[PDB]
């Protein structure tokens, strides 16, 4: 499964 | 930026029994930026072919496999032509069936 | 043995014409099983190994609503970075992300990963404690502070210690017989004269999986891998790999040389002499 990410730089 | 040039190998899936069906493989890798142009050549002509998905190595240099079914004869030539910014010309490599 | 589940995002700003392309890609060990692409027609996460297909339709729905969300963030990210550096919109730039987890033979979690690169250089990365980050430069230091305040490492850590490990088990289950089976290499040595006093002695290993292999030469005993040609290990197209390793040698001398292959799927090392 993929990772649920709110990766905002 | 920091740019690495594309390294290309062109090879038969199975060793080249002359005549029989095989698979022609262009493996290009170790390049950055990702934007790259890759076509397999039938004596000098673009063969339709599939291309793998954009994946990369841990040093972030990308790799791709463009490959289509082919059947080796004795007298026609196959080759990969690749295009990419680090290269002044399109680099082109023909297929030595001993490699 | 040990195994890894890793995902590879690539975000590609094409400056002139069109929003950036977002290509994620999924691997269990050396075996791709998943792919997404942002400029498709109604783009969707798709299978790319057979064994994953008997997984809930729940799954692929949730995975596209994820892949899409990431494409959004990484388009803003690609812009966010460009302005951090004050780079011209004239330029094409790329962000890459890699995360994943290595698991040990019992299930011991060996390593977790989450690394970002901008234009192929390291940007920020999650440390081995899974709790701090390394910022390569000053632009990265703003991303770091942002992520420390948002607690990003803590949600990464839980993904890597939980979902990743748990789902790598599910994957290796679906694909036993595929994933947990090592294919011995087909080994041959060929010989190609060049001069009348020098030949090339290629040593091939074909059709092996996983790509982990080592080929080495030996002149009467003495390891002669020194300026033997080793080529990068390539895919065969059927999910197995190849690699060869030639030495140049004078005529009549072939009878003294020697090649050796070791690979997981081999019981004891293969040894090749002309």
């Amino acid at each position: 499964r993929s990772a649920v990410e709110d990766l905002l730089f | 930026m920091v740019q690495h040039s594309p390294k290309v190998q062109v090879y038969s899936r199975h060793p080249a029994e002359n005549g029989k069906p095989n698979f022609l493989n262009c493996y290009v890798s170790g390049f950055h930026p990702p934007q790259i142009d890759i076509t397999l050549m039938k004596n000098g002509k673009k063969m339709e072919a599939e291309q793998t998905d954009l994946s990369f190595n841990r040093d972030w240099t990308f790799y791709l496999l463009v490959h289509t079914e082919f059947t080796p004869t004795v007298e026609d030539e196959y080759s990969c032509q690749v295009n990419h910014t680090t290269l002044s010309e399109p680099k082109v490599v023909k297929w030595d069936r001993d490699m | 043995g040990s195994h890894s589940l890793r995902y590879f995002h690539t975000a590609m700003s094409r400056p002139g014409l069109g929003e950036p392309r977002f290509i994620s890609v999924g691997y269990v060990d050396n075996t791709q099983f998943v792919r997404f692409d942002s400029d498709a027609p109604n783009p969707k996460m798709e299978p790319r190994a057979p064994w994953v297909e008997q997984v809930g339709p729940e799954y692929w729905d949730e995975e596209t609503r994820n892949a899409k969300d990431n494409a959004q963030n990484f388009r803003v990210n690609l812009q966010t970075v460009l302005r951090y550096y004050n780079q011209s919109e004239s330029g094409s730039h790329s962000l890459q992300r890699m995360y994943g987890c290595d698991v040990g033979p019992d299930g011991c979690l060996l390593r977790g990963y989450s690394q970002v690169s901008y234009d192929g250089k390291d940007y920020i990365s999650l440390n081995k404690d899974l709790r701090s980050w390394t910022a390569a430069d000053t632009a990265a230091q703003i991303t770091r502070l942002k992520w420390e305040e948002a607690g990003v490492a803590e949600q990464e850590r839980n993904y890597l210690e939980g979902t990743c490990v748990e789902w790598l088990a599910k994957y290796l289950d679906m694909g036993k017989e595929t994933l947990l089976r090592a294919e011995s290499p087909n080994t041959r040595m060929t010989r190609h004269p060049i001069s009348d006093r020098e030949v090339t002695l290629r040593c091939w290993a074909l059709g092996f999986y996983p790509a982990e292999i080592t080929l080495t030469w030996q002149r009467d005993g003495q390891d002669h891998t020194q300026d033997a040609e080793l080529v990068e290990t390539r895919p065969a197209g059927d999910g197995t790999f190849q690699k060869w390793a030639a030495v140049v040698v004078p005529s009549g001398e072939e009878q003294r040389y020697t090649c050796h292959v070791q690979h997981e799927g081999l019981p004891e090392p293969i040894t090749l002499r002309w």
